[PDB]
């Protein structure tokens, strides 16, 4: 509930100042790419990050297009898999909080094919 | 002496987990770069 209210409050100041834009819009961007490319975090960092990814817009968020493969693909182990034993197959996490991170990171996907 | 950080070394680099944490972090840099 805090990272869904703190996610809306990033955006809420991210159009209240829009004269600060290129000044707070790409420090904002650089620090969620920077926290959020790497394995060592914790799951609530993670969601975070792409709920701040999500109250962002346009191609900024095809801007995270690319390196989102390699990132599903260290964080959530499919060495060589199937996509068949998915449910009793994962590491870091559980089960509840995967299916949180699929569900939350097409939460944001829809706005880049909505256009 | 230096054989035993070499080894101290070779601990911390072995594996899948190092080399994917890397290409994570190129990729970062990459992106931060060509942000603008």
């Amino acid at each position: 509930a805090l990272r869904d209210f703190a996610a809306s409050l990033l955006d809420y100041v991210l159009k209240k100042f829009p004269q600060a834009y290129k000044s707070l819009k790409p420090r904002v961007t650089r620090t969620l790419l920077k926290t959020f490319l790497d394995i060592n975090r914790v799951f609530g960092t993670y969601y975070g990050c792409l709920k701040g990814v999500s109250v962002l817009e346009g191609e900024s968020i095809r801007f995270f297009l690319g390196n989102l493969n390699n990132w599903a693909r260290l964080v959530f182990n499919e060495s060589g898999i199937t996509l068949d034993n998915i449910e009793e197959h994962l590491t870091k996490f559980t089960k509840e909080e995967t299916q949180i991170l699929v569900d939350t990171v097409i939460s944001a996907l829809l706005v880049l094919k909505k256009d | 002496l230096f054989k035993l950080d070499l080894e101290d070394l070779k601990q911390q680099i072995s594996g899948t987990r190092f080399i994917g944490n890397l290409s994570l972090k190129i990729r970062y840099v990459l992106w931060q770069c060509a942000i603008d």
